[PDB]
């Protein structure tokens, strides 16, 4: 509806897709604290995880609550096909 | 000015522009060329794109010395006009384009494709129809 | 924006390249500009590069052989007093942002061209802001000829090879001014730098 | 595309393309394309019953 | 308090933003020597350039242009009205004052505006 | 609004413009014959550097029949009524800034297309 401001610095499409990747990550990180939070003290991924020994809380997050977003060359998945990412879905659609 | 139109033809060492191309198949006229090349005469930014690669080209038009001169430049240029002719034409109507037709006579189709492979030129240049990409498997066998 | 750090950049270095991908400058603003955007923005116009071609909204070329005829609706002819002109109109919004004036465009244009070309502007109070633009001393195409090779590279304001300038508030202490204050203590302070897209490091 | 779907004239091989934002159509028969089988859709429902 | 001249173009200039002035009718409803006026800034501005080149042609030029603008009629209402004197109205500079309200707030948000566009770097 | 295109009559050629040195009238003449023509449009060249040249002259009313493209009840059309229509963002390059959608209503025979 025309009705987004465009970010300093940035061309509509950019900051479009700045605000989606910020709610994403935000999304993400959130589920991932969750799902730390979740875990108990006999847990065994935590227990290998703070000692260092193999892992972070991220390779958690995705086991447990999130596997993420995908990415090539920085950005999201590219129309490979014409104005869409797979014949699956339909033409010029931006979602998640 | 800039933005000029030209070709590559095989077995050709140099590059030639395109309007003294389509005046060697025998289109002396000059509204053939443009009707064989824009299909609608009502967009001015499309029209005006091939006003640099015909301005290039208003000292020939005769097929006789457009056929010279695309001989002057062959892999083997002749040392007789009669032989730059029949070089050139036979370059042309052997070398270029064997898919569309190598039959008695083919320039009836052979300049409608030339003209299609300009509008497609001029189409990506005006940005209404956007590049093809080689990692696209519908492009390859 | 872009740095192309890691070994890309590591190649550069170590292979002195006489021309790296991305090349930049970091500038610091000295006085008082460098707290107040609106004195720095000035700034940094006079830094970034401006050719006609930035400002240039729609440009025209007629065949209006009587100076008072007037093709177009334009009562400036008349009281300012080649067969052809060549009407030029500015974005507005543009020739503002460079704090820019069309009184010294056309100084611009007959210190570049010399007497070849007479330049005619539109006050800044109308709306539309003009420029008729007549040869005075083959000759049809050669307005065109000169506008393709003017309007392109003119240098209005500016500098060369500066494409844009980032005006931006340092985050990180490092870049952040830091001045001992006069009790001892170290007080990092934050003022506007400005990160270009090229190199001149003489002028700039 | 009936035809072919009957395989009467048009084998199963050749593949028709439509474009619509500019006004082609494409048809292939030559080889070393590289195609799947798939079911079809009549309206919601399948020819598959 | 206007020394005329001899030069022609200076009379020309005077007797030209005279007749600008004559615009509007305002004069007519102030009933003031706008001659007088005329002389007084083609005066200042000679004095302002201390010569006749393109700048005196220009600058006489952009305030007749400015004077006998209907956009904006009450720069000249308060020229003649005597609000503003001759003489800052002679050193005036371009448009960022003899402005209407509107073109002066467009000014101001396209200014405002430049900041964002400019800043970037996230 | 725009410079036309005018071929020769005689031998089917470009008709340059060619301003009359006495008559100070701008003519169009060819170059293969001693052809002249009047010139009524008072133009020769313009050019907009904006470019924000409206789509809407290639917008063909086919895209309708397409099966892979939305379909939205939102803003139904103006004259025949018809409460479905497809929309479609640029479809090309240039845009500057470009996200606004191009509708075309899902009705047989009705063609109508505008910009929202
Ligand atoms: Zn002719
Ligand atoms: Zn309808």
């Amino acid at each position: 509806n025309n009705e987004l401001e465009p970010t300093p610095g940035n061309t509509l499409r950019q900051t479009f897709e700045n605000q989606v990747n910020r709610i994403l990550n935000d999304a993400r990180d959130k589920t991932g604290s969750s799902a730390q939070k979740s875990l108990s003290e006999y847990n065994n991924f935590k227990s290998m995880v703070v000692s260092g020994a193999k892992g972070s809380k991220i390779n958690i997050s995705q086991v447990i609550a999130v596997v993420g977003q995908q990415n090539v060359e920085g950005k999201r998945i590219p129309f490979g096909f014409k104005h869409r990412t797979l014949p699956h879905f339909i033409k010029d659609d931006y979602g998640p | 000015i800039g933005q000029r139109i030209v070709a590559t033809l095989p077995y050709i060492k140099q590059e030639v522009p395109i309007i003294i191309v389509f005046r060697a198949l025998g289109f002396v006229s000059d509204r053939d060329i443009l009707e064989h090349i824009i299909y609608d005469f009502e967009d001015p930014e499309m029209m005006e794109m091939v006003k640099p690669s015909l301005d290039e080209a208003f000292v020939i038009q005769e097929q006789n010395v457009a056929l010279n001169f695309i001989g002057s430049r062959g892999a083997k240029p002749g040392v007789t006009k009669e032989k730059r002719i029949k070089y050139a034409k036979e370059v042309l109507q052997k070398e270029m384009l064997p898919h569309v037709g190598v039959s008695d006579f083919c320039e009836t189709k052979k300049a409608y494709f030339l003209g299609y492979m300009v509008h497609r030129l001029l189409l990506a240049a005006l940005g209404r129809r956007e590049l093809d990409d080689r990692d696209h498997y519908g492009n390859k066998r | 924006k872009n740095v192309t750090l890691g070994v890309p950049r590591l190649k550069e270095l170590i292979n002195i390249s006489k021309k790296p991908k991305t090349p930049s400058l970091t500038v610091f603003l000295l006085g008082q500009s460098a707290r107040d955007a609106e004195r720095a923005k000035d700034i940094l116009c006079r830094l970034e590069h401006t050719t006609l071609r930035k400002v240039t909204a729609n440009t025209a070329i007629y065949y209006d052989p009587n100076p008072q005829s007037t093709v177009v609706a334009e009562d400036q002819e008349w009281v300012n007093v080649s067969p052809w002109l060549l009407r030029v109109e500015l974005d507005r919004k543009h020739m503002t942002d460079r704090k820019l004036t069309m009184e010294q465009i056309a100084e611009k244009i007959n210190a570049g061209f010399g007497d070849d070309l007479n330049c005619i502007f539109n006050d800044d109070n109308a709306e539309k802001l003009v420029l008729r633009i007549r040869i005075m001393n083959d000759d049809d195409v050669f307005l065109r000829c000169i506008e393709s090779n003017m309007l392109t590279d003119m240098t209005l304001q500016g500098i060369e090879q500066i494409s844009k300038v980032y005006m931006h508030l340092p985050q990180t202490d490092n870049k952040k001014k830091i001045i001992i204050t006069e009790d001892g203590e170290f007080k990092a302070l934050q003022e506007w730098i400005l990160e270009t897209d090229g190199v001149s490091l003489m002028r700039v | 595309r009936k035809l072919r779907r009957q395989m009467d004239i048009i084998v199963s091989e050749v593949s028709m393309i439509r474009d619509i934002r500019e006004r082609e159509i494409r048809i292939y028969t030559d080889a070393g394309r590289i195609c799947r089988p798939l079911l079809i859709v009549e309206k919601q429902k399948l020819l598959l019953k | 308090r206007a020394p005329s001249t001899s030069d022609s173009v200076r009379l020309k200039c005077r007797e030209m933003l005279a007749a600008a002035l004559r615009t509007g009718d305002d004069y007519i409803a102030i009933g003031a020597d706008e001659e007088e006026l005329g002389s007084q800034i083609e005066e200042a501005i000679y004095q302002e350039i201390r010569n006749t080149d393109m700048k005196y042609k220009n600058r006489v030029r952009s305030r007749i242009s400015n004077l006998k603008d209907a956009k904006n009629p009450n720069l000249r209402k308060n020229v003649l009205c005597g609000n503003i004197p001759p003489d800052l109205f002679a050193r005036m500079t371009a448009e960022e004052m003899a402005s209407d309200e509107l073109k002066e707030m467009r000014k101001n948000l396209t200014k405002e505006a430049i900041r964002e566009h400019q800043m970037a770097k996230t | 609004g725009f410079v036309g295109i005018r071929f020769c009559q005689e031998c089917n050629n470009m008709l340059y413009p060619k301003e009359d040195k006495e008559n100070r009238i701008l003519l169009y003449a060819c170059r293969n014959c001693d052809y002249q023509q009047e010139a009524d449009n008072s133009c020769i060249y313009v050019n907009k550097i904006t470019h924000e040249v409206d789509e809407l002259t290639q917008i063909i009313a086919d895209v309708s029949q397409d099966p892979t493209l939305p379909r939205t009840e939102d803003h139904p059309c103006q004259k025949c009524g018809h409460k479905e229509a497809v929309f479609f963002q640029s479809h090309s390059a240039r845009a500057e800034d470009a996200m606004r959608l191009y509708y075309v209503c899902t009705a047989p025979h009705c063609g109508h297309r505008w910009t929202e």
